DNA sequence: GCCGTGACTAAAGGCAAAAAAGCCTTCTCGCTAATG
RNA sequence: UAGACGAACGGCGCGUCUUUAAACCAUGCGUCGGGAGCGCGGCGGGUUCAGGAUGAACGGCAAUGCUGCUCAGGCUUUUUUG
DNA sequence: CATTAGCGAGAATTTTAGTCACGGC
């Protein structure tokens, strides 16, 4: 631990029973600043209705969430990601839920080639920020490796 | 929605009514896709679809297809929720016997057939024949044969008799068993036989047969034929990661049973030999029994996990069972956790709250207001900007939490204070900030404990939270009247530092106009915080009819007390501050305010007390230091001197004069005396100090050592800690319990050698083990209190009965442990209070006794007062308000609709954690001597001897108040008399304790009549003493020819005739017992009633066993019927006795172990309910003899003595409540006009209310007797079967209720809790009163 | 769970986790080591006539 | 700015009946219309009702009378 | 920088804390002098005695150090490394007594009582009594506050009993324990217990309607039926025992 | 023989959290895959 | 490349074939979608009877279609905390 | 270029009370 200056005295009830009073000088010098290293895992299996694929092609996501990702869908090293953001973009297929002429025309105007996708991408847990330091990729043999790999 | 709950057995037709189809295929899933199998455990045709409103094959869809069975798929199409409703049924090839009724402790089928349980299992498991049809042969209806016996008997009688194997045979026997004929024969046989052994099982049999007869049941239904199937979803096959599936073990049990059934049914067509089919039948029976309950019959079936697979019965009972895990307490939404952290600036009614936690918690609340103001349009947009934390979001969030109460919860809770309400105030940070004064209520400390928060939703919830659960409304603990907002730690230390005068200080010796300028002096530094000065103050007295009286005076006081006086309210006088202001006083001081100036001034005053205490403690600067602990100089020297004594003592052990034990005791005493002396010396030198006064003289004022401020003020710790810090630790205990011979001569301020430190671990580790284990018994005990007291709740205003209990202050031969004033406070008198002068009424009957009346009670010095007691309240299914007395929570008469039982259970359970799991009589003080139940006589020498049993001593003061109480044996010595104003410290009683006297009664000449020499009595002139005397021998040498002969010494006067005892002409001879030496001889004078012979011979678990009344290992026997004592026929194993009443006959006889001690003899008169031997007393016979009012007094006395020994104050009325639930059950003595069996056991309330309406007509009552059923058995013997099931032992309770066909009416509280209905208590009491009125 | 007077030098008496399992997770001493059979033994200094 | 309800409780028989009548009146407040009889100070309807409890012109009987006279329109 | 609490000294009986603090105060005070003379960049000789003077203090100590062997650059490097405080080693059961600590502090320029005067920052006035001030070793435990913060308004739901999940990993709620339920029954609070046991735990109809109503403004619950109770019924109906409700 | 005693069996034994991991029967076969 | 089929229709996916509806599997491959009620009739499957492995009738439900009207993740195991 | 594996799918301690069994007079 650290070596600190201490004094035994009640101080306006802030040490009422066992609470400890700490000066801002402590955090100014970063005496008790600590480091944690959390690990996030993203799994891409081969479930029904097709396999699971990872890329940047995601719907209902802003351009800010894509500025931190490459074309392959893996966040760059050192990017200062925050809580609730996107780290790895994973998608899974479905059917197409039929056709409706009005929504079909709107989609054709928009330019959506195939809206058969469900978002299951890995997101940063809520309330935790930080900086990505490393990304390791495991791929089964006999499977093509993307430019990131 | 529903009125009551009905439970009974089931029938195959009823099962088919439940079911939708049959399951015939053990397969579950196709596993190619994820669709259910055909006729499998998840068959769509039998249970329902997979996804809402389209069949499996998908032919039918759209809204138009509701309620259609798609023929191709064969599946009814509807919403998927039906998967939680439909149930399947399996048609077993052969009948099977349900294990529960088979294998409970009382065997239902075994009792019904009057058959041993062991052989029924043999029959069912296909190993031994049993006759099912005797016919006209040499066999009985229920006879038993083996395979070779059947082989022999088959040829002798042919087909005339029939004997089979298995559940089919049992079912055939059950179906053919008549009921009415058995009932008639049982009724006729019950009156004929006279044998108590037969009576028990006879009554059980007739009760079971009556229950089956009176209910719509059939015995063969106890034998299963069709097996209902649990719905599919309740055993989910949730897909886990990858292709593997998570399979609940219950599905494995269904698969095994279906496989066995399919194999048996396919083997039945092959006409296989009986050997093969019997094995498969046994396999199927074992499988179904394990499915109903695993591990009951034999080894529990386990999978690859090597753990017992869960069964249906298992999933009900146990901590992991459905009830105690998902019915009483279930996980809830709108909650949060945090780390608790103290905050001083908060007011009493508000606690801090992190911004993030509140923002996420009140998400539903902000949504509505957000769209109300138009800042949002849809729900998804609202979610979008709320997670954007815009500026308006904080504004609206602050708007919606202006006065919205929240609930704070700490796990675990121990009493009513564990759940609190507060008005949150948003604060930055990530911790909950809580007001300090309430942390004592939580019994929590700010060392990283985690706090939990919930949020009420409805208007009713918020309103009741505001009205009840804020800390303002709860200042007095439900356990006792003492407050729970008692200041502690910093505030008490600082306030004590405020009020403590010094002989010399700056600013001493002037006069101040008032407190206002006095505060000015301290801030400017002109005067010290403490200085004895004169000052003018103002006092507002409410002595008139509730109006303040202002007066001005001058007081000699300190500056600090004047400073504190500013925040004191108007009513309190100034004398409440002139003292040293200790911790004990200030709390009581706060209490005094609650007795005068209401509630809100008290809470504001408490807040100001906190603020002033913190501020001036901070300005004080109280600090600990190494130099503070002053070790006495002489201490070391004393220790050296002590060694000398032990150095001598061991020599006496090495010299042979003193044994090891005596030397051990001497060493222990020497060390104890040395420790006490050094403790006294250290306390004396630490407590005092020397300082030069204003006149140049050294005056010894109270020491200002920091350790002494923490000690004396009581802020933290006790005198033991200070003793241990400076003085030597004293004697210490070994792990077994023995005391080490050499204690520790050093203290903590100095060093500790390795060996001395090692032995110190024994105490510490033992204490930690006690803390770790004692919580298990305590909390569990709490449950055993809650379940038996949950039913009780106040229902009516007044029962209108004057019966009650007599209560007197407790005296234990020394100081009175509890004065009468404290015990009676806040209760209601059962009778009118009479002055010691007769015909003068001090207090009327049916009048609540509050504090002002108690002053009148003590001013007149009332001896004792009889008060209303809820143990005998006349109300039904509750207790009337007046019997309960004063509510501690509100300070006034109890209300209607709140459950007393729950608060009583909490009050009796919370202090459990503070417990520990593992000659002559001298008058003490001044006063006269009074005795009651005393029948004394004067001996020859003029002394007073006693001829009674219950002779008690009293120390009557100048007024008549009781001071002392003692018990004396017969033939005691009295140095004084009754009513004499004697002096204290005088030996007034003396007698030989270690042996018993065989004293005579009256003077005369001893004549040894019927004196036998040779076998019974002989002149054993022992050479040790060489004294020739007649010695009566024991039963060893003598035999039945001489032991039965009793040598009786006929006590005669000088005339030689029988003594004319007053009242009785019976000669007062005393039969000589064994080993009773006749010390005196014939012809020598005898004193009046002189000795004939010197005849020779605790904690929480204790309280828990006392509540449920364990039978002691040595049950003291007491008298049963009042009458003249008579002996009985002996030598038939042990001794016997019979008591003859004056008028009625004497049919009572009982067997008494003759090896046991005795206290009663033939020539004596004993009242019923009086001791015969001595030892622990079973409360059952106490209640049977002395009545209800006696047993309630004993239990309360013992438990309160234990708690006072452990130093925790608990009100008595809480104990009584359990006692009222203790006597819930009674047993009929004689049926009379009632409609119950002679031996029937029916609850007292119901039997009394049923009797009352019958006797109101031209009929007579029914004689009964209240019994004693402990909590563990009283809880299960309750009408509400679900309530009993929730507590313990679900299997027996469910089976017993089912076979009896009981019917719960949801009268209890937990019943309404289970189904989510409003509780029949609290605010919900009014709603139910509306409900029952309309019904 | 209770500490025995023979633990001196072989089992620490003052370091152990608190809670449901106390006294069953006793830690090793500093100088202590294991014997050939598996018994606990401690170093000691031999004394010869003072 | 309400800290205790002792005066409100003593104005009524017990606390529970006060809670239920206050709940009824507050529900009457919130559902629509039925403005209070006392000036407000930016407070939610829960504490608004409690106020008319200590000034004492409202109770269970008075609320029932008002409801009856309004439904007898 | 840290304000401890004195009232935890007597009851806890951890008096070694005060002695440790007092020893720490002397150690840092020694470093300041070395810091002061290093600031003036005094000669190596002036160092050599002073460091020797501190080490020579003590009665019959087993630690004997000869600084004459050390070269000038070694002494300079050691003193530079020593400016943050002289490390003090103490055997578990052979530590120095109070007199030795007092003598060591006498080498410094601090009061022997080990209690210096202080001035409050807010008020600027000298406190009534001298207060203990020294240096202590502090440890930051592995229980972070944000690792325990957890709150759920509406997350997931169990498939068996239709109840909210448990555990921080799944946005779990709080388990309303049975003791808490009896605590609620102790008060007159019936509405709160009913709503908490019906409309927030499992009632599918209730919590769906309740969520809509609170958004729409209304604060009113509905009784419904706890689906956990229905499960038990089916469970009881799973056996040969028959159970059922009755007429409304 | 009938009340009394010993041996056998059943039931229950703090409450909340967090954090990690492991994992949800065993014997047999043809086309595709692994090995030489 | 295109076209056709794969428990009623259509779109897409997947498999087979090349002008044919077959082949595949077997609660007849997968996903999704049909504004609703009343009227017609029956896809589809079921019952009865007869005939001697086949045929006839039937309407409780109902496919594609048609005229008219009304409606908007559990358990287990550890470790730690209070 | 031939051989076998294999693999996914298919199936065969502590406390106490209650109750049954022996016994002895
Ligand atoms: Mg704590
Ligand atoms: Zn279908
Ligand atoms: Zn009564």
């Amino acid at each position: 631990g650290q070596n600190m200056r201490v004094a035994f005295m009640p101080w306006n009830g802030y040490n009422f029973e066992d609470s400890i009073l700490v000066s801002e000088r402590v955090v100014q010098e970063d005496r008790f600043t600590t480091i944690h290293i959390q690990e996030l895992a993203c799994v891409s299996r081969d479930t029904k209705l097709g396999p699971e694929e990872i890329t940047a092609d995601i719907p209902n996501v802003g351009e800010a969430a894509l500025s931190k990702l490459d074309e392959s869908g893996i966040v760059y090293i050192g990017a200062e990601v925050t809580g609730g953001d996107i780290l790895v973009g994973k998608v899974t297929p479905k059917g197409e839920t039929q056709l409706t002429p009005e929504e079909k025309l709107l989609r054709a105007i928009f330019g959506e080639k195939a809206s058969d996708v469900k978002d299951s991408s890995l997101r940063v847990p809520n309330g935790v920020s930080g900086t990505v330091i490393d990304v390791q990729v495991f791929t089964r043999d006999g499977v093509e490796k993307d430019k990131r790999a | 929605e529903f009125d009551a709950i009905k439970i009974a057995l089931a029938s195959p037709d009823m099962i088919r009514s439940w079911s939708f189809g049959e399951v015939k295929k053990p397969e579950t899933i196709n596993y190619r896709t994820f669709k259910p199998e055909r006729d499998g455990l998840f068959c769509a045709r039998i249970f329902g679809p997979v996804k809402d409103y389209e069949c499996l094959c998908g032919k039918y869809k759209r809204l138009k297809h509701r309620g259609v069975i798609c023929e191709k798929c064969g599946v009814e199409v509807t919403q998927t929720k039906v998967r939680r409703e439909r149930m399947g049924h399996i048609e077993l090839a052969s009948p099977t016997a349900h294990i529960w009724f088979l294998k409970s402790l009382p065997s239902r089928i075994g009792l019904l057939l009057d058959m041993p349980l062991r052989d029924i299992e043999r029959v069912l498991y296909f190993e031994s024949y049993v006759v099912i049809e005797g016919g006209m042969t040499n066999l009985e209806r229920q006879q038993i044969l083996t395979e070779e016996q059947y082989l022999d008997a088959l040829e002798e009688f042919g087909d005339e008799f029939d004997a089979k194997m298995g559940a089919e045979a049992i079912q055939a026997l059950l179906k053919s068993m008549d009921l009415e004929q058995e009932c008639e024969q049982l009724r006729e046989e019950l009156n004929e036989t006279n044998s108590e052994t037969k009576r028990k099982k006879l009554t059980k049999r007739i009760k079971l047969l009556e229950a089956f007869v009176q209910s719509g049941n059939k015995p063969e239904w106890m034998i299963l034929t069709v097996l209902p199937v649990l719905p599919p979803d309740l055993r989910p096959l949730v897909p886990l990661d990858g292709g593997r599936f998570a399979t609940s073990d219950l599905n494995d049990l269904y698969r095994r049973v279906i496989n066995r059934n399919n194999r048996l049914k396919r083997l039945l067509d092959l006409a296989a030999p009986d050997i093969i089919v019997r094995n498969e039948k046994r396999m199927l029976q074992e499988a179904v029994d394990a499915l109903l309950d695993n591990g009951r019959r034999g080894r529990a079936i386990t999978g690859s996990n090597k753990r017992p697979l869960k069964s249906l019965a298992d999933m009900i009972k146990g901590k992991q069972g459905r009830f105690r895990q998902n019915l009483l307490g279930k996980r809830v939404d709108y909650s949060g956790r945090s780390v608790i952290t103290v905050g001083p600036y908060l007011r009493l009614h508000q606690c801090g709250l992190p911004k993030k936690m509140a923002l996420e918690l009140f998400k539903p609340f902000i949504y509505g207001k957000l769209e109300l103001r138009g800042l949002a349009t849809t729900i998804k947009a609202a979610k979008k900007m709320v997670e954007r934390e815009e500026a308006v979001v904080w504004d609206i969030l602050d708007e919606v939490i202006r006065e919205h109460p929240v609930l704070l919860n700490r796990a675990p809770t121990l009493h009513r204070l564990g759940i609190q309400a507060f008005e949150p105030v948003l604060i930055e940070g990530k911790a909950i900030q809580l007001h300090p004064l309430v942390c004592a209520a939580y019994n929590a400390d700010f060392d990283g404990d985690q706090m939990a928060v919930h949020v009420p939703l409805t208007l009713e919830a918020q309103l009741e939270a505001r009205a009840l659960m804020m800390s303002t409304n709860n200042i007095l603990s439900p356990a006792n009247g003492e407050p729970i907002i008692v200041p502690s730690q910093d505030v008490v230390l600082g306030l004590y530092y405020m009020t403590r005068d010094c002989v010399n200080a700056k600013g001493e010796g002037m006069v101040l106009t008032g407190p206002k300028e006095a505060e000015r002096l301290y801030r400017s530094g002109l005067a010290s915080l403490h200085a004895r000065v004169k000052v003018r103050i103002t006092e507002y007295e409410k002595d008139a009819n509730g109006e303040l009286v202002a007066k001005t005076s001058l007081k000699d006081t300190t500056v600090g007390r004047a400073i504190l006086w500013m925040i004191v309210p108007k009513g309190l006088p100034y004398s409440i501050v002139n003292q040293a202001l200790g911790k004990k006083a200030i709390s009581k001081m706060l209490n005094t305010c609650y007795r005068i100036l209401g509630l809100k001034p008290t809470v504001i005053f408490a807040d100001q007390i906190m603020y002033t205490g913190f501020a001036y403690a901070a300005r004080s600067g109280a600090s600990v230091g190494i130099d503070d602990m002053v070790i006495p100089e002489k201490k070391h020297e004393i220790i050296s001197e002590a060694e000398a004594e032990v150095a001598e003592i061991q020599e006496q052990f090495q010299s042979g004069l003193v044994t090891a034990g005596e030397r051990y005791n001497k060493v222990i005493d020497i060390w104890a005396a040395a420790n006490d002396r050094v403790s006294k010396a250290m306390m004396d030198n630490l407590q005092t100090e020397t300082v030069i006064n204003r006149d140049g003289q050294e005056e010894k004022q109270v020491s200002f050592n920091s350790i002494y401020m923490m000690a004396d003020s009581g802020a933290r710790g006790s005198a033991a800690q200070i003793r241990q810090l400076a003085g030597m630790r004293g004697l210490m205990a070994k792990p077994d319990g023995s005391i080490i011979e050499t204690p520790i001569t050093a203290n903590f301020r100095e060093g500790l050698n390795v060996l001395q430190y090692f032995i110190s671990t024994h105490g510490a580790r033992k204490g930690l083990a006690d803390t770790a284990l004692k919580t298990a018994n305590s909390g569990y005990l709490t449950r055993r209190l809650v379940d038996v007291a949950q039913d009780l709740v106040v229902t009516e205003d007044d029962c209108g009965t004057h019966e009650g209990i007599m209560m007197t202050p407790v005296i234990e031969g020394g100081d009175v442990k509890e004065p009468l004033r404290d015990r009676v406070l806040g209760r209601v008198t059962a009778e009118d209070v009479l002055k010691p002068g007769t015909a003068d009424i001090l207090v009327p009957r049916n009048t609540l006794l509050h504090e002002q009346w108690c002053d009148l009670l003590e001013e007149n010095s009332v001896d004792a007062v009889k008060v209303r007691s809820v143990v005998s309240c006349d109300t039904d299914f509750g207790v009337c308000a007046h019997c309960y007395g004063r509510d501690l929570a509100r300070g006034h008469i109890i209300n209607k609709g709140e459950a007393i039982g729950v608060i009583a259970a909490q009050s009796i359970g919370e202090p459990g954690t503070q417990l520990t799991m593992r000659s002559s009589i001298q008058v003490k003080n001044k006063g006269s001597i009074k005795l009651s139940n005393v029948k004394s006589v004067v001996n020859s020498s003029g002394k007073l001897v006693i001829t009674s049993r219950n002779t008690e001593l009293k120390l009557i003061d100048e007024f008549g108040r009781t001071k002392e109480s003692y018990k004396v044996p017969y033939g005691a010595v009295l140095a004084k008399g009754d009513g004499e104003q004697v002096a204290g410290g005088e030996t007034v009683a003396n007698w030989d304790p270690h042996t018993m006297p065989v004293i005579t009664e009256v003077s005369g000449f001893v004549r040894f009549t019927d004196m036998i020499d040779g076998q019974t009595i002989t002149r054993q002139t022992d050479e040790l003493t060489g004294l020739s005397s007649l010695v009566v021998l024991d039963s060893a040498e003598r035999t039945a020819g001489g032991k039965d002969l009793r040598p009786a010494l006929k006590i005669v006067d000088a005339q030689g005739n029988d003594v004319l005892i007053p009242g009785t002409d019976m000669p007062a001879q005393y039969f000589l017992p064994g080993k009773a030496i006749v010390q005196l001889e014939d012809g020598v004078q005898i004193s009046s009633g002189d000795t004939l012979a010197r005849i020779p011979q605790g904690g929480l678990p204790r309280v828990a066993d006392l509540f449920e009344a364990r039978r002691p290992k040595e049950p003291a026997i007491l008298a049963e019927i009042s009458g003249i004592v008579s002996f009985g026929k002996e030598t038939k194993g042990k001794r016997r006795l019979v008591i003859t009443p004056v008028d009625g006959s004497d049919p009572y006889e009982e067997m008494i172990p003759k090896w046991r001690q005795l206290n009663v003899f033939e020539g004596e008169r004993v009242e019923r309910g009086d001791v015969i031997s001595d030892g622990p007393e079973a409360p059952h016979d106490i209640l049977r003899l002395r009545g209800v009012h006696a047993v309630t007094r004993y239990i309360v006395n013992e438990v309160q003595d234990v708690y006072r020994l452990q130093g925790v104050k608990i009100n008595d009325k809480h104990i009584e409540v359990i006692v009222r639930q203790m006597l819930r059950k009674a047993t009929i003595v004689n049926a009379g006009s009632s409609d119950f069996l002679e031996g029937e056991q029916v609850e007292y309330s119901r039997v009394k209310i049923a009797n009352r309406e019958l006797e109101a007509n031209g009929k007579v009552g029914a004689t009964y007797s209240r019994d004693l059923l402990g909590i563990t058995k009283a809880s299960l013997a309750t009408e509400s079967f679900i309530s009993a099931a929730s507590f313990q032992e679900t299997t027996r309770v469910l089976t017993e209720a089912a076979v009896a066909g009981k019917r719960d009416e949801l009268r209890g509280l937990k019943e309404n809790v289970i189904v989510g209905r409003l509780i029949p208590a609290g605010t919900g009491y009014a709603y139910h009163q509306d409900r029952m009125r309309r019904r | 769970r209770d500490v025995h007077p023979t633990h001196y030098g072989r089992v620490c008496p003052i370091e152990t986790p608190e809670g449901p399992n106390i006294g069953l997770i006793n830690s090793l001493s500093v100088y202590a080591q294991t014997n050939e059979y598996g018994f606990l033994e401690t170093p000691y200094r031999k004394v010869t006539d003072g | 700015a309400r800290v205790t309800v002792q005066d409100a409780v003593e104005k009524i028989g017990n606390r529970f009946d006060l809670v239920l009548v206050a709940a009824r009146r507050a529900r009457q407040m919130q559902v629509g219309g039925k403005d209070p009889l006392v000036p407000e100070e930016n407070d939610k309807t829960t504490v608004i009702a409690l106020r008319e409890i200590e000034e004492g012109l409202i109770n269970n009987q008075i609320l029932d009378v008002r409801e009856r006279q309004e439904q007898q329109e | 920088d840290i304000v401890l609490n004195p009232l935890g000294v007597p009851s806890r009986m951890n008096i070694g804390q005060i002695l440790e603090t007092h020893l720490g105060m002397a150690a840092k005070g020694i470093g300041d002098k070395i810091n002061a003379m290093l600031k003036q960049q005094q000669e190596v000789a002036k160092l050599r005695e002073f460091i020797q003077r501190a080490y020579d203090l003590g009665a019959d100590v087993r630690q004997k150090v000869d600084l004459s062997t050390f070269s000038d650059e070694e002494v300079m490097r050691l003193a530079e490394n020593l400016r943050k405080g002289m490390p003090i080693a103490t055997p578990v059961f052979d530590g120095a007594k109070e007199a030795e600590i007092k003598e060591l502090l006498k080498l410094g320029d601090l009061p022997t009582s080990g209690q210096i005067r202080l001035y409050d920052g807010r008020t600027g006035e000298q406190f009534e009594r001298p207060v203990t001030v020294g240096y202590m070793y502090m440890l930051k435990l592995n229980h972070l506050v944000d690792d325990k913060m957890h709150a759920r308004s509406t997350g997931s739901y169990s498939l068996v009993t239709q109840q909210p999940l448990g555990g921080k990993a799944q946005f779990g709620g709080q388990r309303f324990g049975e003791m808490e339920v009896w605590a609620l029954e102790a008060y007159g609070a019936a509405y709160t217990l009913q709503e908490m046991l019906t409309v927030k735990s499992d009632d599918v109809n209730g919590r769906t309607k309740m969520y809509k109503n609170i958004v729409d403004g209304n604060h009113q619950m509905e009784p419904g039926m706890p689906e956990s109770f229905n499960v038990l019924l089916k469970e009881i109906r799973s056996l040969g025992i028959n159970i059922e409700l009755e007429d409304e």
